[PDB]
């Protein structure tokens, strides 16, 4: 109770505590005395757990043991995640945007057990869904589909006019070796429209691409710029990394 | 090599003693002395650059049954190919059967 | 293989598809220190 | 893609941002493909690495420094940070054996190392195995041979420091050898096994006369000396004699420095008789006081003195005898040996800590660093820590260039002023350090420092020195904006305790001991004037466990006492179910010695065995026994005889019990020889003789595939018996014997099986495991039948060794609890507490559910390693 | 290997020191001397070697 | 799997000591010179009175445009080698 | 199999003065197989 | 030699032979990683320039 | 680009022998640590060099070289000798080459 | 100067030949070359 508390603290973390109550030369000999005891703690049940070894058992405290890779093993990954979730979740404090607890709000939540420890998840779909849970958290919306309809037809980065349908319907008929506008079942007066759908373009980004933004003077230019650029900074995205990072293309 | 090595060992003991029978006087009478006032150091750097020479030919030892184990492996290795050349043959040989 | 079988009877989803069907009774086991399983059983109510 | 460029767009506020800074942000990286699949527990340890490796190399700012100065965070990079290299480094406290190496091992001495260089070829007869076994066992009769002449005790405090020891060889010449004795590893005047290092030769060439050499110690470097006579003649008729002082010293690299010369003979000395030196260091003035002294029944009629700089010049000191009167219960007389330790510091200094601190943010703490005294005036040396961290108000808070206060320029703005009784004198770190810790690392919680090199402070005038130097203050003051000071009082004064003296004694029968405060240790030991009649008979006599029985001398005169103890009691034992064990003189208050301290058992009678040594000059002994109850009364032991081993059963009129013995037997009292220790100065040498060296040559013959020859040295330690368990021929695995007591300062499983022993015995079977499934697949290469029999039979003995297959369980009282209820700090605290609750015995558990806290132990993935490869084999064999 | 070089560069200081103790004379009384006057070279010539 | 992941922060880690890579700049102040402009020897005399003016201190730079001369100069090569290679390897890893 | 699992202590009751006889001292080298019990016995009549 | 020479010969004799771990470690005798963004470097005249 | 933490101009002999010693393949803490401290007793005996005496090269000191002879701290003694560049020495402050 | 340095005198200047690290080394490398190679080593005095 003592000195089992001074445990996991440093000698930093000592000293930094009670700096009225103890001294420099008082921290350091509860330091060393805390780690001592841990040590001679951990010796103590190492020396209880190797009286059940098997092949001491005709000279012969047994409760449990389990099998490797189970995820109650205090060598398993739960128990690592366990000792490296404590060590890390009070290195930047509780106000701060920097916390491990409050940039990722599933690791508190987070269950260990063994299906957790062995089933393979997809790390790109576990990803889509960290980004899904905190966008329409923002927006406020619950429900997905009318979130990818609602970002269907918004213009708010360089790659966000577009439409999950219609990527669908480029990828599968394009996988089909199939070409759109080289129908014979076909209008030939909406050749243009459809050879856009071809090169897979979606309606929303068509109308971008279609503005005469060309000429274009007066008020106009400013209701342009509004629609087109609507969250950035024109004057922060003038830099070439704002150009590179906001349309996700390489700088060079 | 061994043999060698544990002569060169065994021989530091009797080189301290004949430093040892070296530090009483030889010349007696009116003159009195002739002690060797530096035989003991270097009886002792006789012993260690025998000792040296000891672990040089023990290590050479080793190197050499090293070698030999190897030289070993690389016959199992051949062996191995042999040996499943054969099995190879009697195989092309059912087919041509 | 048996205890992987016990282990899912317990924990997990066997027998499937329905169980607790034998007047309106249920027997689930409960194995300790790898050498015994012992025994502990459910009963209900008639409401519906 | 769409949706990482819409986060930025929207919740981090800025499109700008690159993609990879929502893998530096949120921890879960974005550009991987669609086929990369992961666990959902490695993809949240894979994102707290990369978070604890962003915050350790400072891409994350504000964190915690003082929880990176942590022992999980400092050694981060070698163990911590992989999944491996964590789970290999935890697993070596809880099996040894797996990583165990009887060919490799911590601290293994040159006898074995060239025993191993020649038994590294590949024909490993009978005649090459004997061979290098008797030269083992040369060397081994060398080592074991060395009696202590002489040595010097580090510290004043004999039950702290070391002492270092030098032994002379059994030979004509001889070979001077030293070891070290740590007091940090000695409680209750016991030592632990490893509180000892080795013997080592020293490897110069040195010839005293009179048996005179004394190892000394200046400034943490051994340094022999010795004086050496040369019989010389004059130039008349006479004949003289020229004496020569040496002094020689160790190297970094462990090799001896030549000898230095100092003539000695000043017309005295040649008229001495049986005389003696002293040396020994100095706090005050570095040097090495060296002292040569007549003797007679009486200490020192006569001596001369001589200092030793750095330098290494001499320095001829004018009078010792002042100063020898200070140290003569350390010179030794016609008939005793005295180990030295250093010379005092004629002042010793203390400081008061606290007088009023001022402004409560910043801790103003300074450290004394050095402390003397020069002929006319008192230096001091010191450092200054403030703590200099966040919420100095107000903010902006932005940058810093290194209304509100000076964030710029520290100059001047420490400065310390000592009160003298009348003056003082006010120095500043602008008169001192143009080094200047900056504000910025302005993340918080960073302290500074401010060093003061050598303040020499000039001068105490008038004062009587030393007698009552106490002078009032010593005060520092951090003047800037919201800053303070804070004032310490030095509390010197002259000190001297007395004669506590340290000893060297040898009885008539052989045996040596080191005799201090209320203890004595046995220095070397006299089995090798007894193996010798037992090792004509060959190897099998040797490592037989009658040998490991093996009597040996008490030291001096004194009595051994084993105490049967009565089962633990709530009422007569108090609440503490360990106990502490005294004895005593006992002119009653003068102090009682702890020789034992244990825990005492529950339901089960303890025997505790001792010895009683006789240090005081009917000589009378007393023994006393504190409970968390009370104290015991004590219990006489006289003897009315000089003979050595009656010391009174039962002793007179107090009744002998100590209320917790409880029975009407106590004695103990015979059986002068004690048998062979292996847990006392000689330790490494007979665990090494008695397990090492079977176990190397059993591991070299499985190596090499030589089967019947490695059974036979596997069967001189562990050999099945009649009965179930099996029949353990080294002694202290039968007797399961600790002899290291701090295993865990070290990375190696050698150290951590030394403490328990049982992984020994773990060890040993897994060799013999090894053993058996290798002749069993050598027997199952010849595909013969009579031959695949012998595999069969080799596995079956294989699997009897085993028993039966431990079933995994899987039903368990795990839950499966949240990450933030497993990582709890309370759930450790909770944990360590018990444990170190039950450690000292404070009561009984509770009764006994969670020995390991939250998560489970596992088994020896190797040992199931074996279960899988046997059945194997078995499965290939009964098809 | 290394222990064998280590070995043969720690023996000049010891072999040096027996060179050192030549220099002293040791044919005392009425015949004085015996000192080895080319002992230093020679201990730094085995050195060398 | 793990020693991949294992692969990739040993990886990130490198890429943390680099930085952010430096986009090497074309358009440029660089007009196109003859290479009798080039090589003038008034345009080293000039330089080297210039850094040896400002190297004793004999006044204040005007205020900083030419500290090279007529030639840029450029990035190390083998750090760029760095920047690729690191690169290439975590392009790897993200498939 | 009787002989070695009555020497390593799985067959509990064995007469421990039989086993402490040198056909069982020599066991393990000699004794326990067909190939060096003969080969062991040959060494007396047949040493050339 | 002694404060930057000889660990930087043991670094890059450890970086060659592969012994990484400890490679590191050498390393880190000059160069370690502080809390603040800059460096933390502990060759004095690397400190001080 | 071309500096090398093996090979450099002006280096030592004390770390030349130990880079002889390092220069094996299996370098385990041991190795390391026994060349080292072999490294730090040369270092050791360099450093105790006290200098005897010396002689300056032409009239003007500000000009010429300056070489010295400086024994150790051993018995006997090793005498060793330097050379100072007073060509390299603005202000009364040698530079460090 | 009597506490150990050396120095050459000439003109109006000092320069020190040897050095007093040799002799203070000593303590601190007794703890390892992790003692050795900290950076308070390099900031140990040198009298004037």
């Amino acid at each position: 109770v003592t000195l089992a508390d001074f445990m996991p603290m440093s000698l930093a973390e000592i000293r930094s505590q009670n700096t009225g109550r103890l001294s420099r030369e008082e921290a350091q000999l509860l330091h060393r005395a805390a780690q001592k005891e841990k040590q001679n703690n951990i010796l103590y049940t190492a020396r209880m757990l190797t009286r059940a070894n098997p092949l001491l058992k005709k000279e012969m405290r047994a409760e449990k043991f389990v099998a490797p890779g189970a995820v109650s093993s205090m060598f398993s990954p739960a128990g690592y995640l366990t000792e490296l979730y404590r060590e890390a979740r009070g290195l930047h404090p509780k106000d701060s945007d920097r916390n491990l607890d409050k940039r990722r709000q599933d690791l508190a939540k987070l269950v260990l057990s063994q299906d957790n420890l062995d089933n393979e998840i997809s790390a790109l779909s576990l990803a889509n869904e960290q980004l899904e849970t905190a966008l329409m958290a923002q927006t406020g919306k619950t429900d997905k589909n009318k979130y990818y309809e609602t970002l269907a037809t918004s213009r708010r980065s360089g790659v966000t006019p577009y439409n999950a349908p219609f990527e669908g319907i480029h990828n599968a008929l394009a996988q089909r070796n199939f070409v759109l506008p080289d129908n014979i079942l076909s209008n030939p007066a909406k050749f243009a429209i459809l050879a856009a759908y071809d090169a897979g373009i979606s309606p929303k980004l068509y109308n971008i691409l279609t503005e005469d933004t060309e000429s274009l003077t007066g008020s106009d230019l400013e209701n342009s710029l509004k629609r087109n650029f609507p969250k950035v900074k024109i004057k922060d995205l003038m830099t070439l990394d704002a150009l590179a990072n906001y349309y996700e293309l390489p700088a060079d | 090599y061994l043999s060698s090595a544990i002569l060169s060992t065994s021989i530091g003991v009797l080189d301290m003693a004949a430093a040892a029978a070296d530090m009483a006087p030889n010349i007696f009478g009116v003159a009195v002395g002739g002690s060797r006032w530096g035989g003991i150091p270097k009886a002792i750097g006789a012993g260690m650059s025998l000792a040296a020479s000891a672990t040089k030919i023990t290590a050479d030892n080793i190197s050499q049954s090293e070698a030999w184990r190897r030289r070993r492996q690389e016959w199992e290795i051949q062996k191995n190919n042999a040996e499943s050349e054969i099995r190879q043959i009697d195989a092309q040989l059912e087919a041509l059967a | 293989d048996i205890q992987a079988l016990i282990a899912a009877e317990i924990t997990g989803r066997l027998p499937t598809p329905d169980v607790y069907n034998d007047d309106n009774k249920l027997v689930i086991p409960a194995i300790n220190t790898g050498g015994k399983i012992t025994f502990s059983e459910l009963a209900k109510t008639q409401s519906d | 893609e769409a949706l990482s460029g819409e986060y930025r767009s929207l919740v981090m506020n800025n499109p700008v941002a690159d993609r990879d800074d929502i893998w530096r942000n949120l921890l879960v990286d974005g550009k991987v493909s669609a086929e990369i699949t992961t666990t959902l527990l490695a993809d949240a340890i894979a994102g707290i690495q990369l978070y604890i490796n962003r915050t350790i190399a400072g891409d994350e700012p504000g964190a915690d420094s003082d929880a990176l100065e942590r022992q999980f965070f400092k050694d981060w990079d070698a163990c911590n940070k992989r999944y491996s290299t964590w789970a290999g480094v935890s697993q070596l406290v809880y099996y040894p054996e797996n990583f165990v190496d009887p060919t490799l091992r911590t601290g293994q001495t040159g006898m074995m190392n060239t025993m191993l260089e020649q038994l590294s070829q590949s024909e490993l007869n009978k005649d090459t195995l004997e061979n290098g076994f008797r030269q083992y066992l040369t060397a081994f009769e060398q080592v074991a041979d060395l009696k202590v002449v002489s040595g010097y005790h580090d510290t004043v405090n004999i039950n702290q420091g070391n002492t270092w020891f030098i032994g002379t060889s059994q030979t004509e010449p001889k070979k001077y050898y030293w070891r070290k004795a740590d007091h940090s590893k000695c409680q209750n005047g016991r030592f632990a096994a490893n509180a000892w290092s080795d013997w080592k030769e020293i490897t110069c060439a040195v010839n005293p006369y009179g048996d005179m050499v004394r190892p000394v110690i200046f400034h943490s470097r051994l340094y022999l000396l010795w004086i050496e006579k040369q019989v010389q003649k004059d130039n008349t008729g006479k004949d003289t004699a020229s004496f020569t002082l040496k002094l020689t010293h160790v190297k970094y690299d462990g090799s001896w420095a030549s000898p230095f010369s100092y003539d000695i003979t000043e017309k005295n000395i040649s008229g001495w008789k049986k005389t003696g030196l002293y040396c020994a260091a100095s706090q005050e003035d570095n040097s090495l006081l060296i002292a040569w002294y007549q003797i007679e029944k009486e200490t020192q009629p006569n001596s001369f003195g001589l200092h030793i700089q750095p330098d290494m010049s001499c320095k001829k000191e004018p009078n010792i005898a002042g100063i020898l009167a200070t140290v003569t219960h350390q010179l030794d007389t016609e008939t005793t040996v005295r180990v030295n330790t250093l010379l005092n510091r004629i002042s010793s200094f203390e400081f008061t800590l606290e007088k009023q601190e001022g402004n409560k943010e910043i801790d103003l703490v300074i450290s004394h660093g050095d402390y003397t005294v020069k002929t006319e005036n008192s230096i001091s040396a010191l450092i200054l820590n403030p703590t200099a961290y966040i919420n100095i108000t107000p903010y902006k808070l932005f940058s810093d260039i290194p209304i509100a206060q000076v964030k710029t320029i520290s100059s001047d703005d420490i400065s310390m002023e000592i009160e003298l009784n009348s003056t003082k004198f006010e120095t500043i770190t602008g008169s001192d350090v143009g080094l200047r810790p900056p504000l910025y690392p302005t993340v918080s919680r960073e302290t500074l420092a401010f060093p003061f090199g050598k303040l020499s402070i000039t001068i105490p005038a008038g004062a009587d020195i030393n007698n009552l130097d106490c002078t009032i203050k010593v005060r520092f003051k951090n003047t800037d904006v919201l800053a303070a000071t804070t004032t310490y009082k030095l509390v010197i004064k002259k000190t001297d305790p007395v004669q506590k003296v340290i000893s060297l004694y040898t009885t008539p029968d052989g045996a040596q001991y080191m005799e201090w405060d209320g203890y004595r240790t046995r220095l070397n030991t006299l089995f090798t004037r007894q193996l010798i009649e037992r090792a004509n008979n060959g190897i099998d006599a040797i490592l037989s466990p009658e040998t490991q029985y093996l009597p040996e001398p008490k030291p001096g005169q004194g009595t051994y006492v084993t105490l049967i103890l009565k089962p633990y009691d709530k009422n007569t034992h108090g609440t503490n179910r360990a106990f502490t064990i005294y004895y005593s003189n006992d002119a009653t208050g003068s102090g009682k010695f702890p020789v034992y301290s244990g825990s005492l058992s529950v339901t089960d009678n303890t025997e505790v065995k001792l010895f009683i040594p006789l240090i005081k000059p009917q000589d009378t002994l007393y023994l006393n026994a504190t409970y968390q109850k009370e104290a015991t009364k004590q219990i006489l032991l006289f003897r009315t005889d000089n003979n050595p081993e009656g010391w009174t059963l039962d002793k007179s009129v107090n009744n002998g019990t100590f209320a917790g013995l409880a029975e009407n037997g106590v004695t103990g009292l015979l059986q002068s020889g004690e048998p062979m220790d292996f847990s006392g100065a000689n330790a490494l040498y007979f665990w090494e003789l008695f397990y090492y060296t079977p176990m190397m040559v059993a591991t070299r013959l499985l190596q090499e595939q030589n089967f019947t020859e490695a059974n036979r040295w596997l069967s001189y330690i562990w050999q099945p018996a009649a009965s179930g368990a099996g029949d353990w021929r080294v002694r202290p695995l039968k007797e399961d014997t600790s002899w290291n007591a701090d295993p865990l300062d070290s990375v190696d499983p050698d150290a951590v099986a030394q403490n328990d022993p049982m992984h020994y015995k773990v060890s040993t079977l897994m060799k013999l495991l090894d053993l058996l499934i290798a002749r069993g697949d050598k027997a199952y290469r010849m595909q013969e039948r009579d031959t695949l029999n012998e595999a069969k039979m080799w596995y079956m003995q294989a699997l009897g060794l085993l028993g039966d297959k431990p079933v995994s369980i899987f039903s368990n009282g795990w839950e499966n609890p949240s990450l933030s209820n497993a990582a709890d700090k309370t759930q450790a605290k909770q944990f360590h507490d018990e444990i170190s609750r039950i450690r000292s015995g404070g009561l009984l558990p509770d009764v006994a559910n969670t020995l390991t806290g939250l998560f489970r132990p596992q088994q020896n993935e190797k040992l199931l390693g074996y279960w899988q490869m046997l059945e194997m084999r078995l499965f290939n064999l009964r098809n």
